[PDB]
């Protein structure tokens, strides 16, 4: 792992759906996402912002944050690129971000998270690839 | 009539019918407003799409940037103008601009105003700072207000074009149009001003196939432009270049010289139905909205033609104390290197052709004006016709009483004493020319150097140049290349044995006669 | 596995490692003129005046390395944008005048700029 979790957040103060690749961040996932994404991840409208010693990468969509978190890093381009591919995959499942529709497609999003980032290493995904799985 | 042009397709994007095209007031981005219900902006220099905004789910006819607020205004078939921040990506404001969809929006950077023109026959004013309160409402137009433009000599004035066969010049202060112009005969799609501090002009475009030029100062119709061979969708003035660029629903764009209205170019794209035009106010980019997309196009003339001799006649064309058609200029001033020196022009006699390139002789005995596949030589400071010649391109060499020309027969030519040299005629073909003593001619992915002695291929350098300039000894050459730069040695003796022998291949040369110095 | 003998060979990945590798082969008095570091660096202060103010600082540093007395602190390289020929056209000093400020650009940039006039000359 380099990538702790890949997480979709609502800044309602909770992690709406999230993925723990291997059992580590269960409950931990919700508290991080709930505090930090509310402040714009503590950002200023900057894609990288780091708070409480955890790197948060994000994109705001409505009252929701699509969030990538790492606390270690292998390369600059890579962290954005998994988030980015995630952002192609997320409106296919939920038609933008929105807590109720995100909630309903926990399975869809979660499965994509496992597929996209496997054991914290950023694999690649695409909307057609996603189909074989949810078929 | 001749004009320095070079149409280039800066960026294209395919989308449902884009009613408006814009250049960002101060940024290098162009925004196009589409019928996707989306407006999209792309920075057509780095070819990056900066952002998109979903104004509506029904067509957005208009979009413009209010650069100061860092916001974009859009008017869509929501009958609203919705405002967004283009870096904090969210909708800044939402307001009902009109009772009908908003065809065009114009932004006054100096005032908080946008006036928008809508097909509720009304143009309304909104003030961004008040959070898009309705500052003023203009009632004058009795038909569909297709386009609005702000006059650059008084931003308090704008003109609006409506399909009511007038373009009405209005002032902010006055709901009503303070005077009416009857600019067209089959409704006015567009209004534009010819930009500047001393240019009171209007243009009208109409579906009678025609674009008309009007002078707002005199109130007369200066001329009528053929436009297109089908209803002119929009017409606009280019600021810098003397032309009018028009678009039509026949998928054709035409460029007209604004001095005789003779067809400069016709452009089609496989996108067709060209609805709008707009021009960059800092000049040489025009963007045109089509049915199947948008294009941002870059117009030619980026650089001036001039040359400095040793007589202090530094000659240009155009500019101040010089006409374009005739030729003049002098520069005898030596004031401090830290600032730009005065024009310092002294008058210079006759010309007969247009200057595609205009140049003094490098040591001062000739003047050359080149233009339209012809070169005319005028005498250094007397300007009596010395000589004539053929030249789609003219370059003085190093010799400058031997020059290179492209006569465009597929051989790069040398003219000596302004009389053709046929002892010079490349055993390459040609595609282009570089001057200096060993004439470089570019053909078949090669740069070949030719002798002014027997025109044999001395050497070929395998990176093509931008330029060849040869020293004034003709042994050393400076090559401007995409490589960066070469300095090459021409060993004279080695060339004399090689050339006579003709051991240098027709299209590959002998790699010994020239040697690569650095 | 990182460090190349080449210039590159292609692609963002190789390119990103490459600026790290370049800083090695010339550490000396900062990068001076920032390499491929420049691209990420702007976003690092997207809020908005602070980027220019920072940029102004680097540009001033870069001009010259002066005596470095009390508020004469310009590092980087001694000659790389000189100062002050009398044949240089349209001169270095034009950029130096910006740094002399009343507020001539905005306040964050102003505070940086006054220090920066002091710093070069």
């Amino acid at each position: 792992m380099v990538l702790l979790a890949a997480a979709v957040c609502t800044k309602a103060g909770k992690a709406i759906v999230s993925r723990q690749f291997v059992e580590m961040t269960r409950t931990r996932i919700e508290g991080l996402l709930a505090a930090f994404p509310k402040l714009m991840n503590t950002g200023k409208q900057h894609t990288f912002v780091e708070t409480e010693s955890v790197r948060y990468v994000y994109q705001p969509m409505e009252k929701l944050y699509m969030v990538l978190i790492t606390t270690k890093n292998s390369n600059i381009l890579e962290d954005l690129e998994t988030l980015r591919l995630f952002s192609r995959v997320i409106p296919e499942y939920c038609r933008a971000l929105e807590e109720n529709e995100i909630s309903e497609h926990c399975f869809d999003l979660i499965f994509a998270f496992d597929e996209i980032v496997a054991l914290g290493y950023r694999e690649n995904v695409n909307l057609a690839q996603i189909r074989t799985f949810t078929e | 009539m001749p004009l320095r042009l070079d149409i280039k397709r800066k960026l294209t994007a395919r989308s449902d019918r884009v009613k408006s095209v814009d250049l960002h007031p101060t940024e290098p981005w162009m925004l196009a407003s589409l019928y996707n219900g989306s407006v999209c902006v792309w920075n057509h220099e780095t070819q990056t799409l900066v952002k998109t905004f979903e104004v509506c789910d029904l067509p957005v006819r208009a979009a413009k940037f209010v650069a100061r607020k860092n916001w974009v205004v859009t008017g869509a078939d929501d009958m609203q103008i919705r405002v967004f921040n283009y870096n904090t990506l969210e909708r800044v404001h939402m307001f009902e601009a009109h009772s009908d969809y908003i065809r065009c929006i114009a932004v006054h950077p100096t005032q908080p105003f946008i006036l928008t023109s809508s097909d509720d026959m009304l143009i309304k004013l909104w003030d961004w700072d008040k959070k898009w309160s309705c500052s003023q409402v203009f009632e004058g137009h009795t038909h569909y207000v297709m386009q609005i433009v702000i006059n650059p000599k008084d931003n308090n004035q704008f003109a609006s074009a409506s399909l009511d066969r007038t373009i009405k010049v209005w002032q902010l202060g006055s709901s009503s149009p303070n005077f009416t112009l009857e600019g067209h005969e089959k409704g006015v799609n567009c209004i534009d001003y010819y930009s500047g501090g001393d240019k009171p002009y209007l243009i009208s475009g109409a579906d009678d196939r025609l674009v008309k030029i009007w002078d707002y100062q005199n109130k007369t119709c200066v001329q009528t432009l053929e436009g297109h061979a089908q209803n002119v969708s929009c017409a606009s003035f280019h600021p810098e270049l003397p032309i009018i660029i028009t678009g039509s629903e026949d998928g054709t764009v035409r460029i007209w010289h604004s001095s005789t209205y003779r067809l400069e170019s016709t452009l089609n794209y496989g996108m067709e139905r060209v609805w709008c035009v707009a021009s960059l106010r800092g000049s040489n980019n025009v963007a045109l909205g089509y049915d199947e997309g948008s294009i941002i196009v870059k117009l030619g003339r980026e650089e001036p033609a001039m040359s400095m001799d040793a007589n202090g006649k530094i000659i240009w064309a155009k500019h101040s104390e010089v006409q374009q058609a005739n030729l003049k200029a002098m520069g005898d001033t030596e004031i401090k290197d830290g600032e730009r020196l005065p024009l310092a022009v002294k008058d210079m006699g006759s010309c007969e052709i247009y200057p595609q390139t205009i140049q003094h002789n490098p040591n001062g005995r000739f003047v050359v004006v080149c233009g339209d596949g012809e070169y005319i030589i005028y005498t250094a400071m007397a300007l009596r016709n010395k000589s004539f010649g053929s030249a789609q391109e003219f370059a003085w060499a190093h010799d400058s009483s031997e020059y290179a020309i492209r006569e465009s027969n597929s051989i790069v030519k040398i003219f000596k004493n302004f009389k053709e040299k046929k002892s010079f005629k490349p055993d390459f073909g040609a595609e282009s020319i570089y001057g200096g003593f060993l004439l470089g001619v570019r053909s078949v992915n090669g740069l070949a150097f030719y002798d002014w002695e027997n025109t044999e291929l001395i050497r070929r350098i395998e990176i093509q140049p931008k330029h060849i300039f040869w020293s004034d000894s003709g042994e050393l050459v400076c090559i401007a290349t995409e490589e960066s730069f070469f300095i090459l040695k021409y060993l004279s003796e080695k060339v004399l044995a090689a050339q006579e022998t003709h051991e240098g291949v027709t299209e590959d040369g002998i790699e010994d006669a020239f040697e690569v110095l650095g | 596995v990182e460090l190349i003998y080449k210039v590159c060979h292609a692609n963002p990945s190789e390119r990103a490692r490459f600026i790290r590798c370049i800083y090695n082969l010339l550490q000396s008095s900062s990068p001076a003129v920032k390499y491929e570091a420049a691209g990420t660096l702007v976003t690092l202060s997207s809020a908005p005046t602070a980027i220019k103010a920072a940029a102004q600082c680097y540009i001033d540093l870069i001009i010259k390395e002066s005596d470095n007395n009390v508020k004469l602190i310009v590092l980087d390289r001694l000659v790389e944008l000189k100062e002050h020929p009398a044949h240089e056209r349209v001169l270095q000093d034009l950029v130096m005048d910006i740094l002399r400020v009343l507020s001539t650009p905005d306040l964050e940039v102003r505070k940086k700029t006054l220090q920066l006039a002091l710093d070069l000359v």
